[PDB]
C-alpha cells in the first residue's frame, strides 16, 4: 500500500490568514498514462467527507477559489489563500495511481479566534426523572475560547468527586467557540439531603470563577 | 441536486450478517462508480473497494476479500454493502462515495455506524432542561433535553421537526459506570417569546425503536 | 468510471 503521510497533524489559523498543508507518498504519483491521481478531501465537525481537489490542482465543482493544490511526484501542498470560519475540519489527501486506493493520515485545522468566556447555565433534575427515583444535574458553559475550561460540582459546598461526567464540542464552524455540557447524577434519596447544588466554572476569559447555583425545592 | 442516503441496522451480535444500503438520487447512477470506505470511530479512512454501477463488477482491497459482498439493485440507484460473520474490528462507520475515472470522491453518503456488540440495546429515557431563572442571560434562554442511559451509539437529535437548528448544541455521548450512554442537546432561544413559541426535542435511537418527541416548557412551579 | 489505482494489477 502507498503511505500517505500529513504534516502538520494539526494547525490553528486566524480567519484571513493563509494555510498551507503537506502530503507526502512513499512512492511518485505520476502514473505511466501521464496523469497523477492525488486528491484532497474535507470531513467537517461529525459529517461526511466532501470531495476538494483531484489531479492534483483540479477544483471539484463548488469548491471556493481561495482553495488550491500543487506537488509533483512525492510531495504535494493544499493551500488557503485566506482561511475562513467553515474551512475548519480534517483535510486528508489520497491517492488512485497505485492499488489499493489509500487516505493520508489527516490534518486538523482548528480556528483561533479571540478569546470568549462561557455563559453558565443550570438545570434542576426533572420531576419526571425524579420519580424514576435518579436526579441528574446539568451544568451548561456556552460559547467559550479556548477548548480549556474547568468545572466543578459543589453540594452544600462541598466539592463532589466521582459522581460527574462532562463532554466538549468540536468546534463551532460559525463563530469558532466550544461548548461544555457536565452532568452530576445522585441517586433521589442523596439529592433529598442537601439543598445548594451549585457549578464553578474556571476559564481563560475570566479573572474569577463563575458558580451557578439553585435551592433544592424553590420556584 | 446530488445525494448518497444510507441506511442499515446500527447493533449487531459477533457472528451476525448486516446490509447496508447507498440510495443515489438528482444524477445518473450508472455513469459513477460507488466506493465503500471503512472509518474506525476517531481514525482515519481504509478503502474497502468499488463496484462498477454499469456491469455490477465489485473489486475488493486484500483485507476485504471473503466477508465483504458489494451488490446491486440497479433500477432502485442502491449499491448493498454486505459483511457476514461480524467481528469486534468491524465496528466502525461504512461510507459510500460517488466516484470518477479521475478520481474525485466527490459526494459521500452520512455513513452507517455499525456497533458488534453482544450486549443487549437499552433505550434512552429523554428530560426537559425546562428553561428557568438559573438558564438565562442577556433575554437569551438555555433549554434542552437530557437522553441518559441508552446503548449503541448513536442518538439523532433534532429540535421542532428540523425547524430549528440555530443556537444547537448536541454534546457527544459519555459513557457512564454501567456501560450506558448519555448526552445533552441544547438550544439558546429568545426569552421574550417563551409563552409563544413550542420548543420539541425529537429523539431517535434506532437499536431500542426509541422514537420520542419531549415538548420543553418553562420551570413553573 | 474508475482511476487506474482502482484495478488491482
Amino acid at each position: 500500500d502507498v503511505v500517505m503521510t500529513q504534516t502538520p497533524v494539526s494547525l490553528s489559523l486566524a480567519i484571513g490568514q493563509p494555510a498551507s498543508i503537506s502530503c507526502k507518498s512513499s512512492q511518485s504519483l505520476v502514473h505511466s498514462d501521464g496523469k497523477t491521481y492525488l486528491s484532497w478531501i474535507l470531513q467537517r465537525p461529525g459529517q461526511s467527507p466532501k470531495g476538494l481537489i483531484y489531479l492534483v490542482s483540479k477544483l471539484d465543482s463548488g469548491v471556493p477559489d481561495r482553495f488550491s493544490g500543487s506537488g509533483s511526484e512525492t510531495e504535494f501542498t493544499l493551500k488557503i489563500s485566506r482561511v475562513e470560519a467553515e474551512d475548519l475540519g480534517v483535510y486528508y489527501c489520497w491517492q488512485a495511481t497505485h492499488f489499493p486506493l489509500t487516505f493520508g493520515s489527516g490534518t486538523k485545522l482548528e480556528i483561533k479566534r479571540t478569546v470568549a468566556a462561557p455563559s453558565v447555565f443550570i438545570f434542576p433534575p426533572s420531576d419526571e426523572q425524579l420519580k424514576s427515583g435518579t436526579a441528574s444535574v446539568v451544568c451548561l458553559l456556552n460559547n467559550f475560547y479556548p477548548r480549556e475550561a474547568k468545572v466543578q460540582w459543589k453540594v452544600d459546598n462541598a466539592l463532589q468527586s466521582g459522581n460527574s461526567q462532562e463532554s466538549v464540542t468540536e468546534q463551532d464552524s460559525k463563530d469558532s467557540t466550544y461548548s461544555l455540557s457536565s452532568t452530576l447524577t445522585l441517586s433521589k434519596a442523596d439529592y433529598e439531603k442537601h439543598k445548594v447544588y451549585a457549578c464553578e466554572v474556571t476559564h481563560q476569559g475570566l479573572s474569577s470563577p463563575v458558580t451557578k447555583s439553585f435551592n433544592r425545592g424553590e420556584c | 441536486q446530488i445525494q448518497l442516503v444510507q441506511s442499515g441496522p446500527e447493533l449487531k451480535k459477533p457472528g451476525e450478517s448486516v446490509k447496508i444500503s447507498c440510495k443515489a438520487s438528482g444524477y445518473t447512477f450508472t455513469d459513477y462508480a460507488i466506493h465503500w470506505v471503512k472509518q474506525a470511530p476517531g481514525k482515519g479512512l481504509k478503502w474497502m473497494g468499488w463496484i462498477n454501477t454499469y456491469t455490477g463488477k465489485p473489486i475488493y482491497a486484500d483485507d476485504f476479500k471473503g466477508r465483504f459482498v458489494f451488490s446491486l439493485e440497479a433500477s432502485a440507484s442502491t449499491a448493498n454493502l454486505q459483511i457476514s460473520n461480524l467481528k469486534n474490528e468491524d465496528t466502525a462507520t461504512y461510507l459510500c462515495a460517488r466516484g470518477t475515472m479521475m478520481a474525485s470522491l466527490d459526494y459521500w453518503g452520512q455513513g452507517v455506524m455499525v456497533t458488534v456488540s453482544s450486549a443487549s440495546t437499552k433505550g434512552p429515557s429523554v428530560f426537559p432542561l425546562a428553561p428557568s431563572s438559573k438558564s438565562t442571560s442577556g433575554g437569551t434562554a438555555a433549554l434542552g433535553c437530557l437522553v441518559k442511559d441508552y446503548f449503541p451509539e448513536p442518538v439523532t437529535v433534532s429540535w421542532n421537526s428540523g425547524a430549528l437548528t440555530s443556537g444547537v448544541h448536541t454534546f457527544p455521548a459519555v459513557l457512564q459506570s454501567s456501560g450506558l450512554y448519555s448526552l445533552s442537546s441544547v438550544v439558546t432561544v429568545p426569552s421574550s417569546s417563551l409563552g409563544t413559541q413550542t420548543y420539541i426535542c425529537n429523539v431517535n435511537h434506532k437499536p431500542s425503536n426509541t422514537k420520542v418527541d419531549k415538548k420543553v416548557e418553562p420551570k413553573s412551579c | 468510471q474508475a482511476p487506474p489505482g482502482a484495478y488491482p494489477g
